[PDB]
Order: C-alpha cells, then structure tokens, then sequence
C-alpha cells in the first residue's frame, strides 16, 4: 500500500477486522508490522490506531 | 390468560436460548476477547482492561442463563 | 453545512441518481411541463389531448343516453337497460355485460345527459342571501352590518 | 382537393390510396400504419356491404331451417347458438388462412402484402389496370357508404322494430 | 436568540425530554378527546 | 438514458429493449438487485398462470364441465367444492409441468430465453416479426391478466359471485 | 402609443389593426394572459353562436315550424329548453354541434400553430369574398354585428327572465 | 360466534359488568350533593363508563364468559380493526422512526466531527429527516434494492470465529 | 438593512427581495433555519389548497352537486355527508398527484435535487397562461398574495363554522353574535378536569 490510502483490515483478531482505516506511515526496515493504520472507531482499550503487516491489509 | 402466559414462556425460552446460544457461539472468541478459546470454558474474566470483562466466559453465560431457566420453569 | 430542508441529497448524505433531467418549457393541455421523450410533445401534446378530450366528449353523448329505445305501437319509445338484451350463444350467460356496466349511471341514480347532469339530478343553485338586503333589515334577517348598526345604536 | 380546407393536409395521406380526399382530422396515420388503417377500412366496408345486403334480404327471405326474427337484427337471436359459433369460427378460419396466420399490425404486412388485397378475382373482373383503379375507388366509396348505411339500418330496426322496407312503407315518427 | 443557548437546546437530553414530552402530550390529548380506543373502529 | 415509462426517472440499468414487454418501468429497482432474467421468467410465469386464471374465473359463467355442472359459479366457492382428490391431481399435473421449469431455471438458467420451456407445438414464432409480436403480446396479456385476476378475485371476495354475474346484477359496490 | 378606445389607457401590446374588429379595446389586459389567437377564435365562436341565437329569438317570436306548438307549451326562449330536452330536439342539436366542435377543437389547435386564421373555416359556397376589399369589410361587419348580437342575446334572455315576453312581444307590449 | 365467543352487545356478562361499574360510581355519587364539584366529577365518570360500554357493544367485539372483550387476531377481516389495522398503523410509524434515525446517522457520519451530531443534534437537518419518513416503505425499498441499505458481509467487523 | 414589513427587526437573510411577496417578513427566523426553497414550496402549496378551500366553502354554499349526499350548505357538514368512497378517492388522487407532480422527489432531502426545479413550479400551466414573460412577476406576486389571503380567510371561515354552526355566506346574512354562554376557550385544567 502507500501512505494516506484507505485500507481494509484482514487480521481476524483485530477490533477493526474488515473495517476501513487509513495508513499513516510504512517503515522500510525489517519490521514485522510496518503498516501503521489509524481508525475513526476506537477499540475497547480506547486505542484508535495499530500496526499491521502488508498481507493483513488491502487497498480499497 | 393462556395466550399471555404462553407468550411469556416464548420470551423466556427465547431469552434463555439467547444467553446460551451467545455463550456457545462466542465461546471460542469475541471482539472483546478474540483468544477466549485459549483460556478455556470457565475462567473469571480477562481483567478490568478493555472496559471490563466480568462474566465474559462461556461458563458465565451458562451461569446467567441458569437464572433464566429458573424463571421460565417458574 | 446543511441548510435544513434544502432538498439537495448530497447535503443530507442521501443517495442521489445524479442524472438530473433538463426541463423542457413545452406544456400539454391536460399534462404537466416536464422531461419527455423525443417526439413525445409533437405526437401526444396539446393537439392530441384536446382532440381526444373532444372525441371523448362527443362519444359520451351516446354513452350518457345508453339504453334500448324501443318504439311501441304509438310513437312513444321506452328506454330499457341493455341488460335486457339477452345473448344467444354464451350458455348460462344469458344477460351480457354491456356499455352500462362500464358507465352505471342508473345504478347510482345519476341519470346522465349528453351535456352531463340532467333533468333528473341537475346542479342545485340556491340563494344564500335568502331575499333580504345587506343592511336595514327586519327581524327575519340580521346581517353582520345590522349587528354593527345594533352595536352602534344601543 | 382537401375535404376540410381550413385544416392543413395530413402528411401521410399523399393521395396514393383510393378515396384520399385528405379527410383525416383526428390525426390517424400519424400514429398508426396507413396499411393497417386501409386494411381495416376495406374489411369494415366489405363486411358492411355484405351486412346491408344481409339486413335487406333477411327481412324478405327466411330459410326453412331457421325461424324469422320480428326485425332482421332479431334473426341473429332466433338462429341456433351452435350455428352462430360455426359461422364465427368459419370466418375465423378464413381470416387465419387469408392473412397467412399473421393477424396483427406487427406481422400482417411483414410479408409485403398490399392493404385490403387478398388476390380474390375469380371471374377476372379486375384484370385491367385502369378499370382496377376506378373500381378500387368504387369499393372504398361504397364500403364507406355501406358502413354508414349499416349503422342506420341496424339502429333504425332496433328503434322502430319493423325492418327497413317496412319502415319505408309504413313510416312512424318518434313521439 | 443566542446561538449557544440554541446549541444547548439541541443537546441530546433536552431534545429527548422535549420530544418525549411532546410525544406523551399528544398521546394524552388523543386519549382525552378520544378515550377507550381498544380497536381501530371499523 | 431516461425511463420511457417514467420520463423524469433515469433508465433502470439492468432492463433493456431486448426483453419482450420492456417499458423502462422499474421505479423501485428490483433488477439492479435481483437477476433480471429471473424476474423476467418469474413475470412470464405469473402472467401465464394468471391468463389461465382469468379465463378460468370467467369461463364457468358460460358453461361447466358435466361432472362439476352442479358446482357454483362463484369461483371462491367452486374452489372448496372440488374434491381433494381433484386438487391433488391438479397439483400433480402443475408439478409435472414445473419439473421442466425446475430444469430451465435451477440448472439451465442461461441457455435460451426467459419462459422458453420448448412449448411451441403449432410451430409458431418461425416468422421473426410474428415471433417478436407474440413475445410482446404474451408479456402484456400476462400482466393484464394479473391485474384482471387480482380485480376479479377481490370482486368475488366483496360480492360473493363471479365477475360477470356481479356486472349483470350491477353489484359493483360493497353492501 | 395610447388606446383609441380608452384614451387614458395604453395600447394593449398584443392587438394590431390587421385584426378584425380591432378598436384597441383590451383595458383589463386579458390578451396578455391568454393567447390572442384563442381569444380571437373564442370571440368569433361566441359571436356566431349568439348571432344565431339573436336571429332565433326574433324568428321564434315571428313564426314557428309546423307541429312544434304541441310539444312545447306556451314556453319561449329558455323555457323551451327543458321540454325540448325531453324530446330529442336538443339532444340532436347537441350531438351534431358537438360533432362539428370536435373538428373545431382540431381547427383551434391549427390556429394556435398559426396554420390558419381564427374563424377561417373556408366556408364560401355562394360568392361574396371574391374581392379583397369586400372580404376585409365583411370580416369587420361580422365581428361588430356578432359583438352586438351577444349583448342582444343577453338582453333578450334577461328580458325573458324578467317578463317572459320574448323580443317581439316585449316590443308590442311595454 | 368466533371461537365460541359471544358478541358483546348481547352477552349478559358484559351488561352486568356495565351495571356493576355504574353502581360503584353511583354509590360514590350518593354521598354528595347535586351541584358540588365531586358530584359533578363523579357524574362525568359515570357518563364516560356508559359511553365506553355502549361503544364496545356496537363495535363488533366478541366477549368471553367473563364479559370482557376478546381480540381475534388470526387475520380475519371481520376483526382486522383489533390487530391487523392498528398493527399497520404501528409499522408505518415504527418504520418512519427507523428510516428517520437511519438517515440521520448516515448524515452524521459525513460530518466534520460525527459524534457531536449525535449528542448535539443538528435540529434543522434532523427535522428535514423527520419529514422524510412519510414515504419510508418506498424510500427504504428503493434504498434496499439500489444496494444502499445492506452492506456486504466483507464490510462488517466480526469475531475471529 | 432593516425589514420593511417589521421595521424594528433586522432584514432576514435568505430574503433578498427576489421572491414574490418578499416584503422582509420573517421575525421568527425560520428562513435562517429552513431553506427558503422548501418554505416557498410549502407556502405556495398551503395557499393554493386554501384558495380552493375558500372557494370551496363559498361555492358549496351557492351551488351543489345534485343528490341528497351533496346537499349540505354548511361546509363542515359536507365532510361527513359526502360519500366516503369518493372522499377517499379524492385523498388517493391527491396522493397520486403529489407523487407524479413532484416527480418522486417528494421529501425534504430530494425535492429540488434537480437544479432546474423551482419552488412552486410543478410544471402546471395547462392553458399556457404564463407564456408571456412580462406577467410572470405580477402573476407570481398575485398568486402568493391570493394564497396568503386565502390561508387567512379559510382559517376564519372554518373557525366561524365551528363557533356558529352556519355556512359563511348565510352566517353573514343571518348573523347572530357570540353569546359566550358556550364556546368558552380552554378550561380543561382550571376546573381540574371534567
Ligand atoms: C361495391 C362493389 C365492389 C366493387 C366495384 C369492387 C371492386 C373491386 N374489388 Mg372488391 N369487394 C366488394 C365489393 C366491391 N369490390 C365486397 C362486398 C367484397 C366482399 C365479398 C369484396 C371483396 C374483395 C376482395 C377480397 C378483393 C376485391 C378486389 C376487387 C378489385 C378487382 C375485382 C373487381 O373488378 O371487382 C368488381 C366487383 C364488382 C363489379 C361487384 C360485383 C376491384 C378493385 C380484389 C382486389 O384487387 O383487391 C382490392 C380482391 O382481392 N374485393
Ligand atoms: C365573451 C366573449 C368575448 C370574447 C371572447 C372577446 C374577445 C376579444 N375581444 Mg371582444 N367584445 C365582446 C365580447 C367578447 N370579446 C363584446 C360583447 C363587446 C362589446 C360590443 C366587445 C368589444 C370589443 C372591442 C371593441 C374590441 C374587442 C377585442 C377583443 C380581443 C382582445 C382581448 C379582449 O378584449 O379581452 C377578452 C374578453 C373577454 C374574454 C370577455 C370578458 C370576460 C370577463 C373577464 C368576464 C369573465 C379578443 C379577441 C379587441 C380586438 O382587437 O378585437 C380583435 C377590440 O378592439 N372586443
Ligand atoms: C323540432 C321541431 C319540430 C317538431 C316537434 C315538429 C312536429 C310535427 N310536425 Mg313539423 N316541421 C319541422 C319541425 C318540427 N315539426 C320543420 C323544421 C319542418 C320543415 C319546414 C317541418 C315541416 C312539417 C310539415 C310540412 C308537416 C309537419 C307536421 C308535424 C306534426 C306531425 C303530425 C308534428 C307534431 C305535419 C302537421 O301536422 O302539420 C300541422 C305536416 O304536415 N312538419
Ligand atoms: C400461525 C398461523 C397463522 C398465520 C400465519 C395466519 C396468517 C394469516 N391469516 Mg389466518 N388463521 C389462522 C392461523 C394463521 N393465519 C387460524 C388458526 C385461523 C382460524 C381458523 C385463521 C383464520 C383466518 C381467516 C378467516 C382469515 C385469515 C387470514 C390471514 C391473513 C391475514 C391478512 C393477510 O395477509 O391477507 C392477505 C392480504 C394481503 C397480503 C394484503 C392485504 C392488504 C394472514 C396470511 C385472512 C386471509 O386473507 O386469508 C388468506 C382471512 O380471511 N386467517
Ligand atoms: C378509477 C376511476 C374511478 C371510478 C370507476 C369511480 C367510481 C365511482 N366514484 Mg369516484 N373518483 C375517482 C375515480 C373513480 N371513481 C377519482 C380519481 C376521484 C377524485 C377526483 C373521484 C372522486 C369521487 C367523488 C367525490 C365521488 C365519487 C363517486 C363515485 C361513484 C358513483 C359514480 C357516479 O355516479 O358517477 C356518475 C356521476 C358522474 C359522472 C358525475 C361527475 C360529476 C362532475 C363531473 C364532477 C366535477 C369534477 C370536478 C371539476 C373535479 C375536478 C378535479 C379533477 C380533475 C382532479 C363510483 C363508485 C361518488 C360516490 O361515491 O357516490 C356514491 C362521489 O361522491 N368519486
Ligand atoms: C402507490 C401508487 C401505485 C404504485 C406506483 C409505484 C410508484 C413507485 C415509485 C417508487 C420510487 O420512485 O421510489 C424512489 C423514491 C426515492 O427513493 C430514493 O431514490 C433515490 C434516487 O436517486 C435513491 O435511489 C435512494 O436510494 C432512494 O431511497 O421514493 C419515492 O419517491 C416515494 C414516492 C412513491 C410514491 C409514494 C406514495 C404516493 C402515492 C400514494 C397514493 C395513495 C395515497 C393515500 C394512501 C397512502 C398509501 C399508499
Ligand atoms: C401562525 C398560526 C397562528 C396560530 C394562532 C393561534 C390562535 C389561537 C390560539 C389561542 C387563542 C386564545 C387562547 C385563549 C384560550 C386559553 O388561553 O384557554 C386557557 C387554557 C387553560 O385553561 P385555564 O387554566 O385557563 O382554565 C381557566 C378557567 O377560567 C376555566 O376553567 O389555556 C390552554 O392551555 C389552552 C391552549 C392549549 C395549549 C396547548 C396548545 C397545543 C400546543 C401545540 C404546540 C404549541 C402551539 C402554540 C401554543 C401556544
Ligand atoms: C388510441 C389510444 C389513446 C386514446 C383513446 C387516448 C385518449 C386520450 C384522452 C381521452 C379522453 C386524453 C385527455 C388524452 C390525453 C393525453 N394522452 Mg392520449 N389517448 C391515447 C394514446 C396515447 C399515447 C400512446 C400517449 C398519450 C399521451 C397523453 C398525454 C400526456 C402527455 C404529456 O403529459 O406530456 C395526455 C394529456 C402520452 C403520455 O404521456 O401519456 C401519459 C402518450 O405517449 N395517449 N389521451
Ligand atoms: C404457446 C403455443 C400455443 C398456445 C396456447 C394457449 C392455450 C394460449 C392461452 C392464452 C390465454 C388463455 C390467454 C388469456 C388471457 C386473459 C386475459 C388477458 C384476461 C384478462 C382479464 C381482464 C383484463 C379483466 C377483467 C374484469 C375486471 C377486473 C372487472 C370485472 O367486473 C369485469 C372484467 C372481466 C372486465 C399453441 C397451442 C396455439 C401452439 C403454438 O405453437 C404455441
Ligand atoms: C395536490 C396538491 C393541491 C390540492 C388539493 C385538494 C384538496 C384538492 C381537492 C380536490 C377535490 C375536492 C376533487 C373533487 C372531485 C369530485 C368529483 C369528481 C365528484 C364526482 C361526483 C360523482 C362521481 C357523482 C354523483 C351522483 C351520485 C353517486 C348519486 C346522486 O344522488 C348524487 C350525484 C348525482 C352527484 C394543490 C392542487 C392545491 C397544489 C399542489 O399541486 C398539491
Ligand atoms: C394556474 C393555471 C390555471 C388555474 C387555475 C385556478 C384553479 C385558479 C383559481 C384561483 C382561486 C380559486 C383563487 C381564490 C382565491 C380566494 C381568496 C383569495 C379568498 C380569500 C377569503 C378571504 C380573505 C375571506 C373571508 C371571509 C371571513 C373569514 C368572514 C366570512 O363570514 C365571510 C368572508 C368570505 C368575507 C388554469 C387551470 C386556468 C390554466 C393555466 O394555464 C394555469
Ligand atoms: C373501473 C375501475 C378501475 C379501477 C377500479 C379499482 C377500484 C379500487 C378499489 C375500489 C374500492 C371500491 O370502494 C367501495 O366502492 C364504493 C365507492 O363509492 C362504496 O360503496 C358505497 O357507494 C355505493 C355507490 O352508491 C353504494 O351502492 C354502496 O352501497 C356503498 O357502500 C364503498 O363504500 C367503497 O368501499
């Protein structure tokens, strides 16, 4: 994906699984979860953003 | 009177089923606790985080539906 | 921002067709001005509706006077319903559905005339004034202006 | 010329069809095929030419097999119901075969058939071209007259109850 | 009228109490003039 | 494009002039959600059943079968006067006809035309113009029969008689 | 540009001297509201019906066709309408005038299109409008007599509604 | 009649209900003088009781053995004014409220801050929406068919199971 | 920048003198809350119904359709006496007129979705009486004023039919004043009920 795009979450244990967030940054290092996605809805923890891998995220 | 009480029994059988079905279907996981299966059937809670997780186990929906069973057979 | 009752669907987040038709200024006599198909107004416009309304009005005059008019021995003729005209070949359907079935004036007691209404059942025009004047009246008539005069003189 | 001079001449009526004096005020032939309209006119005229002959002859002549109505219209009722169905289906069979089983505006003239032309010329009366043109005019004009005449004969017989020739003989005005 | 007082009257509890009081008020008025409506009359 | 039925509404995207009874009429868009060919075949089947139903509601006014000659001319009473062996045989016959639409729609949905159950015994629709006219005529007469049967059914509910009987007795209104 | 008929009022901006019976008289501005061609056709239709009505009132007072005195009573003008509706006289007059006015509707629509002058049904069996001067002169005579006939028709029928006498008999008596 | 019930106009038990209900109020009226405010109030209560029983008797309601009206709700048209027609009035109002609220939550999602629109309601826009509800069956069915009521299953958050 | 109708108030926005009858009258500021297009559509609709309603009350006093069901001089009695099937036919026909004339853009979210749509312009000109552009300003003004007047007049006539159980013309010609013995206003809570 790329920064600023709208993405659909495919992590089944995510609060926002199959919801739309937007990508803030993508790391270039050997990071296990580089895609940082921010979400309008807040989780039960109150967090509204999480880091995901590429294979857990699809452009819409 | 028979009509009204039969509808009351319908509410009771459906509500006990709701609690029990919610317990059975959400036994293995939920948005509140995705890995609920890893904790078993009867565990107390997942703690006060994520808003509060009291009576989140499938056993606890057995527990809550036992009152609704007693109410319906009542 | 949304004006409120603005009626633009995008403002209220309502789904919109987006295809907003241009408004032709052409108008038909018994229809409204609106978007119409190409050639619609020429074929089915004022000329069509006025002519067809005229034809329907002309065709109404036999329809209003619908009935079996049979002359007796004397010149006098008797109006009977078309239901009396039995049909030979339709089995148990001896009486046949007719024009009176579509226009049942007699059943409803309308008694239609070629010009609508008719001797039996005609427009009722009555004088609300009841044969007295606007002012300067007797006991039988007390007008509103008479009440003003009665209020002034008391 | 033009039947109704005040009105502008209808465009689809170009005078090719017989009897085209330009009499189309309502606006037919601008909405419907002229061929379907002419086919209807010729069939209505032919059925009515036979019908006026039917009213006049049936007052005079009654076959032994059937009874006679008080008026020629009443004949329709006195004749047996099954016979009326046999004539209706027989005419239907003629209509199916004559039009080649295409009996609708969309398919009737799909074969290129000329309006009101069934190729019925057994005695070869219409073989001559100029005679055919004059007689085509005669057929439509007598047919239109017969449609009018049939209306009057049927309506007068229903009103007077006596039949055409009787009404002409003993005439009773409505009172 | 003040825009902040109108924005206060647009708050959820005020509108909820006013709308359900208006709702309650026309149920009360309809049952005052036309009482004992166990059925739709037909 | 705009709808031809509603000239202020846009054309419904999933209906097309190809279909026999097309008028552009889908104000509530069933075809943008449901399969247009499923709706097409379903409309055609409702109309064919309704065309028989309209004819069947009207026909025992005229004549009855000798076995059911004693039955009533009100169709909603003649419904209950038929024996359950009779309704079982009617249901078995309709089911045998349906076995063909079960293949035509649940297995062979795409191959053919909507409502094409291979029932053309007199070899009509061979001429293409005639086929076009018959297709549109079937759909329009089916819709007309749906409306007409709906009418005549509720008319038989209000006044407990057949539609033709209600007409001749002029019992047109609830009493 | 001020009106010839009402000098303190303006020209009615839809009327021109090429019209028949023009006097600049449209004070109420009805011509602006509705199409002048329709109004011209309507004026002429009112004019010709009332002209026939005016001559009919006069002639009905003068003589009466054979046999008619039985069917009607001593009724005259509007009085005969209720009884001659019972017989088919008014029914037949309505039917045939209605039949003509169906074509009159088509003719009025042709007038709105502009393909015909209002009231021009081309009806000239005997020859009067061969010359152009005579044609315009007779169109002016027609419109003026017609407007007078309409006023006269109102006068005759209201004289019947007051006295019951009829035109000639109101001249002879009072 | 239906279900072994008797029409309320000819059942004796409904009549004794009305007579007993009026006797209770008349014995309360027997302890007051004619023009006093309690007596006037009690007499209006008696009038209302008589009107209720008079209206119920002529309404086509069916009474039981207990003399109280019973509702037949099986779908029959001779009794549709007890559930089927009041139910149609309910479903129209309920679908009105649902369509109006759904339209407002979809409006509020397209706002600068969506959650202030739900605790501080944009009253002109919400009143535009409450006016929208009168044609909700058509508006909602066109919404359903145009793919705007139902979201696909792959746009909805679900638990891992 | 003051209103001309109410000189001590500020001139309301969305009222700019373009619309007919725009004299600057909106003291409660409804036009600031509700779009003036919807309000003018609703004002024209109320007034047009009221113009027919005022004419209805007076003409039903003078002329009746024949028959005993249409013989109610007093207009509020015609509501009950007129055949129910036909009054519901009127109601259904009004609903059909509303859906076709508004072209299925009936709600406050989709009427005026077309930018060509104008407040009050349903495309109704059967005899093309608005074909002349010059009269448009006067006609639109005179329609609005006739509508407003008829709103006030019909409201009066109804509430005069309630007070005096008399039709409006024969209430003017057989006027009997308000005795005040009956028709008292209010009072449901003063006497604590009953
Ligand atoms: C009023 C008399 C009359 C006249 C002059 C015609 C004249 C004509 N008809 Mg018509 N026709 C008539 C009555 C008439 N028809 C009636 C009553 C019927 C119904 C039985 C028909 C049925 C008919 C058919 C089906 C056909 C004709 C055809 C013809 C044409 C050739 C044959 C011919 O010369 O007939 C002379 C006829 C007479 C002298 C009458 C005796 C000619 C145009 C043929 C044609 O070319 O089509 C237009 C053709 O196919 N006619
Ligand atoms: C009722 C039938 C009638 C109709 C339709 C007309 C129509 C017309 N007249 Mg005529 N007119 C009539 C009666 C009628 N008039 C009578 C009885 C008189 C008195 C003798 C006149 C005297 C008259 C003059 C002197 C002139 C006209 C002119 C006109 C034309 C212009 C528009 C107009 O005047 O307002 C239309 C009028 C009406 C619709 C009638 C009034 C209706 C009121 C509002 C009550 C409803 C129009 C063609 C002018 C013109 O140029 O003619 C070509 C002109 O100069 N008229
Ligand atoms: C609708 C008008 C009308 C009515 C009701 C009558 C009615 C009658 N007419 Mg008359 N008639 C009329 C118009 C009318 N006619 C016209 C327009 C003419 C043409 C000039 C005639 C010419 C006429 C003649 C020549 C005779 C009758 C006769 C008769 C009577 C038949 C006996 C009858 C009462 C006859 C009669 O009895 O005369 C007294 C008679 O000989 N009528
Ligand atoms: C749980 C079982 C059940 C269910 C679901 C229904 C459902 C229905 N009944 Mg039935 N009924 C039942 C049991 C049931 N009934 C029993 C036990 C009895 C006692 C014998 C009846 C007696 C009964 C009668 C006598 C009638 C119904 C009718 C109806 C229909 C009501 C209105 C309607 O939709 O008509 C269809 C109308 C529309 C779709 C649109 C109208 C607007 C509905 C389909 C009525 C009906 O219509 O029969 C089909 C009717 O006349 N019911
Ligand atoms: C689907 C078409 C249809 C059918 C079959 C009927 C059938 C019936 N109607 Mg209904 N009606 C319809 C449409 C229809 N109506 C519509 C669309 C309207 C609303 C405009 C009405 C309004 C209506 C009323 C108000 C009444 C009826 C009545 C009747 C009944 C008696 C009819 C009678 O005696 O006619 C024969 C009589 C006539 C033909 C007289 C016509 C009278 C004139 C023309 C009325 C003037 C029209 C006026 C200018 C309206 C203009 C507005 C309009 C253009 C929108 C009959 C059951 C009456 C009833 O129930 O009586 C028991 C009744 O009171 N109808
Ligand atoms: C009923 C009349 C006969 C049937 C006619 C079918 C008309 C279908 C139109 C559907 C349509 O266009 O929806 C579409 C519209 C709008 O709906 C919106 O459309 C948008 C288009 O860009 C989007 O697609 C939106 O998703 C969609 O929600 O819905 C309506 O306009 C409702 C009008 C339909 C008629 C309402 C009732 C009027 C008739 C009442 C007559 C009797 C009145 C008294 C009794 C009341 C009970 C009926
Ligand atoms: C733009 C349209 C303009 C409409 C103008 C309205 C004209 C009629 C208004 C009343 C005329 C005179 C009243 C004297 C009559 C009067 O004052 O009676 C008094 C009555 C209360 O009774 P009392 O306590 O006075 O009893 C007194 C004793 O003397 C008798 O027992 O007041 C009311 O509450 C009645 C009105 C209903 C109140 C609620 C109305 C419905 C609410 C709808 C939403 C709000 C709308 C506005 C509400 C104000
Ligand atoms: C031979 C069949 C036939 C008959 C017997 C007939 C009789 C009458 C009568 C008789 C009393 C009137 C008063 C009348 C009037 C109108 N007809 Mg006509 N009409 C017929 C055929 C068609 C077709 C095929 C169309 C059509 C139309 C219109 C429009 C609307 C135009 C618009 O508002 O722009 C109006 C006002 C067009 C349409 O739009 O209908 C919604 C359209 O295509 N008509 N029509
Ligand atoms: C396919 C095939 C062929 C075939 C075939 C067959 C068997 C074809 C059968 C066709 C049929 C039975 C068509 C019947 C249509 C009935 C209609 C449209 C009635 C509508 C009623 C209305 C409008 C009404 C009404 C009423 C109302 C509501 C109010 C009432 O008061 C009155 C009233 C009555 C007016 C063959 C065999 C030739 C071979 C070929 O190779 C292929
Ligand atoms: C839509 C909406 C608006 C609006 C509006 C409104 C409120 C419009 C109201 C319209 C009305 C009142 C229409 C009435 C029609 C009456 C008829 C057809 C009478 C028929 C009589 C018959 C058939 C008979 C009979 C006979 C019988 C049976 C037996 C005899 O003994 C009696 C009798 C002889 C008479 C407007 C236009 C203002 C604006 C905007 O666009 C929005
Ligand atoms: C647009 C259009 C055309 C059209 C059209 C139509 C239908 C035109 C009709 C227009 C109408 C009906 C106008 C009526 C206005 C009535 C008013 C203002 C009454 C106010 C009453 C008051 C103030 C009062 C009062 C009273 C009080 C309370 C006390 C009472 O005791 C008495 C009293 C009565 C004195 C057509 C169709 C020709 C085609 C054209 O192409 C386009
Ligand atoms: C040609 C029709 C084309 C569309 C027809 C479809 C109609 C749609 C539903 C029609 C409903 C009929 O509506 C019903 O009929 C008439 C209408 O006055 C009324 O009937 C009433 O008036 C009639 C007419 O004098 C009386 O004979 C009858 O005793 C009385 O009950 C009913 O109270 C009403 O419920």
């Amino acid at each position: 994906v790329k920064r600023g795009s709208k993405v659909r979450i495919l992590r089944k244990e995510s609060y926002w699984y199959q919801d739309i967030g937007t990508v803030a940054t993508i790391d270039t290092s050997g990071i296990r979860y580089p895609v940082v996605v921010r979400f309008e809805k807040v989780s039960y923890s109150g967090v509204n953003t999480n880091n995901f891998s590429l294979d857990e995220v699809v452009e819409v | 009177g028979d009509f009204l009480i039969h509808h009351a029994i319908a509410l009771a059988l459906h509500t006990t089923t709701l609690i029990l079905v919610k317990g059975a279907l959400d036994a293995r996981g939920s948005k509140l606790m995705p890995d609920k299966k890893d904790f078993g059937y009867a565990f107390p809670c997942d703690g006060p985080g994520r808003g509060g997780t009291c009576d989140i186990s499938a056993w606890d929906a057995f527990y809550l539906s036992m009152f609704w069973m007693l109410n319906t057979i009542g | 921002d949304t004006t409120g009752f603005s009626g633009v669907p995008s403002q209220f987040a309502r789904p919109e067709s987006g295809v907003y038709p241009a408004e032709p200024t052409e108008q038909t006599f018994l229809g409204m001005r609106g978007p119409r198909a190409p050639g619609h107004r020429e074929n089915f416009g004022g000329k069509h509706t006025a002519t067809m309304l005229a034809i329907a009005a002309l065709l109404w005059q036999p329809v209003s006077e619908a009935g079996m008019y049979r002359m007796g021995a004397d010149g006098a003729l008797t109006k009977s319903s078309f239901s009396n005209m039995e049909v030979p070949g339709f089995g148990n359907m001896k009486k046949a559905p007719t024009i009176e079935s579509l226009f049942p004036f007699a059943k409803n007691g309308f008694d239609a005339s070629p010009a609508l209404f008719g001797k039996g059942s005609m427009i009722v025009v009555e004088d609300p004034r009841d044969g007295c004047g606007a002012y300067a009246n007797s006991g039988a008539c007390h007008t509103f202006l008479d009440e003003i005069g009665d209020a002034l003189k008391k | 010329d033009n039947a109704m001079p005040f009105l502008e001449r209808p465009p689809k009526l170009d005078g090719s069809l017989a009897g085209d004096v330009g009499f189309d005020p309502v606006g037919f032939s601008n909405y419907f095929d002229l061929r379907w309209l002419r086919e209807s006119e010729l069939k209505h005229g032919r059925v009515c030419m036979l019908g006026v002959t039917g009213l006049l002859v049936q007052e005079a002549v009654c076959l032994p097999q059937f009874s006679n109505g008080k008026t020629p219209v009443d004949d329709f009722f006195v004749v047996p119901a099954a016979g009326l169905w046999q004539v209706f289906f027989a005419i239907g069979a003629v209509e199916f075969f004559s039009h080649g089983f295409k009996l609708t505006p969309g398919d009737m003239f799909s074969e290129g058939r000329e309006a009101g032309d069934f190729g019925f010329d057994p005695l070869g009366c219409g073989k001559n071209p100029d005679a055919l043109a004059r007689r085509r005019l005669v057929e439509v004009k007598n047919g239109r007259l017969a449609m009018i005449a049939f209306g009057g004969l049927l309506h007068q017989q229903l009103l007077t109850g006596q039949g055409t020739f009787e009404q002409l003989a003993n005439f009773k005005a409505i009172a | 009228m003040d825009s902040n007082f109108l924005k206060y009257l647009s708050t959820a509890p005020v509108l909820f109490t006013v709308w359900l009081s208006f709702t309650a008020s026309f149920i009360i008025e309809a049952n005052r003039f036309f009482p004992d409506m166990l059925y739709f009359p037909m | 494009e705009m709808s031809e039925a509603i000239p202020f509404m846009p054309k419904p995207a999933n209906i097309d002039s190809s279909m026999p009874g097309y008028a552009g009429f889908d104000p509530l868009g069933f075809t943008d959600y449901y399969s247009a060919k499923w709706m097409q075949e379903a409309e055609i089947k409702h109309g064919r059943v309704c065309m028989l139903a309209a004819l069947g509601m009207v026909f025992p006014e005229f004549a009855k079968f000798p076995q059911f000659a004693s039955f009533s001319t009100n169709p909603l009473e003649a419904f209950y006067q038929v024996s359950p062996a009779g309704w079982g045989q009617i249901f078995l016959f309709i089911g045998v006809l349906e076995t063909f639409s079960y293949e035509k729609s649940f297995y062979n949905f795409e191959g053919g035309a909507p409502g094409a159950l291979g029932f053309d015994p007199l070899r009509m629709s061979s001429n293409p113009a005639s086929a076009k006219q018959y297709a549109a005529a079937e759909v329009r007469n089916g819709r007309l029969a749906m409306i007409g049967f709906s009418g005549m059914l509720h008319h038989a509910i209000v006044s407990k008689q057949g539609p033709i009987t209600q007409i001749v007795e002029q019992n047109f209104y609830p009493k | 540009a001020m009106s010839e008929s009402v000098p303190f009022l303006k020209k009615p901006e839809a009327l021109d001297s090429s019209m028949a019976g023009y006097a600049g008289f449209d004070p109420l501005g009805l011509s602006s509201i509705a199409d002048i061609k329709f109004l011209q056709e309507s004026e002429i239709k009112h004019c010709r019906i009332a002209m026939l009505a005016a001559a009919g009132s006069i002639a009905q007072d003068i003589f009466t066709f054979p046999g008619v005195s039985k069917v009607v009573g001593t009724a005259k003008m509007t009085g005969v309408h209720d009884v001659l509706v019972k017989q088919g006289a008014m029914g037949q007059i309505l039917l045939w005038t209605s039949f003509l006015e169906v074509f009159g509707t088509i003719a009025l629509l042709e007038t709105l299109d502009g393909k015909r002058a209002p009231g021009d049904f081309k009806f000239d069996p005997l020859g009067f409008s061969k010359n152009a001067e005579t044609a315009k002169r007779y169109q002016l005579s027609e419109i003026k007599n017609g407007r007078l006939a309409m006023l006269a028709t109102g006068g005759m029928v209201h004289g019947y509604f007051i006295t019951g006498k009829g035109p000639l008999e109101l001249l002879t008596n009072f | 009649d239906v279900a072994g019930l008797t029409p309320c106009g000819e059942s004796k038990e409904f009549a004794r209900r009305l007579d007993g209900s009026v006797k209770k109020l008349q014995t309360r009226l027997s302890k007051y003088e004619a023009g006093t405010p309690p007596a006037l109030a009690l007499q209006k209560q008696i009038d209302k009781t008589k009107n209720r029983f008079d209206r119920y008797g002529k309404a086509g309601l069916l009474c039981g053995t207990d003399g109280l009206p019973h509702l037949i709700t099986d779908g029959r048209w001779t009794h549709s004014g007890e559930f089927v027609i009041p139910g149609l009035l309910f479903l129209y109002v309920a679908g009105w409220i649902g369509w109006v609220g759904r339209s407002y939550v979809l409006f509020a999602r397209t706002a600068d801050k969506p959650t202030e629109k739900e605790i501080i309601i944009d009253v002109p826009v919400a009143l535009s929406f409450v006016s929208t509800g009168f044609i909700w069956p058509f508006s909602a069915f066109k919404e359903f068919t145009s793919g705007n009521l139902i979201v696909p299953a792959d746009e909805i958050t679900v638990s891992p199971r | 920048a003051k209103s001309k109708a109410v000189p001590f108030l500020s001139q309301p926005e969305a009222l700019d003198g373009s619309m007919a009858g725009d004299v600057g009258f909106d003291p409660f500021g409804i036009s600031s809350v509700i779009d003036i297009k919807w309000l003018r559509e609703s004002e024209l609709k109320h007034g047009r119904i009221c113009m027919l309603a005022a004419t209805g009350c007076l003409v039903q006093e003078v002329v009746h359709l024949p028959g005993p069901a249409f013989s109610q001089k007093m207009a509020l009695n015609a509501w009950a006496a007129a055949p129910r099937g036909g009054m519901i036919s009127i109601l259904v026909a009004i609903g059909l007129i509303e859906m076709i004339s508004n072209r299925f853009a009936l709600t406050a979210t989709d009427m005026f979705a077309n930018p060509n749509r104008v407040p009050g312009d349903l495309g109704f000109d059967p005899l093309s009486l608005g074909a002349n552009p010059a009269n448009r300003a006067r006609f639109e003004l005179s329609e609005v004023i006739h509508g407003r007047a008829a709103m006030m007049g019909f409201s009066g006539m109804v509430h005069q039919m309630i007070v005096s159980k008399q039709a409006p013309i024969e209430q003017l010609m057989h006027f009997k004043a308000v005795d005040s013995s009956l028709m008292k206003l209010g009072g449901a809570a003063g006497n604590l009920g009953y």
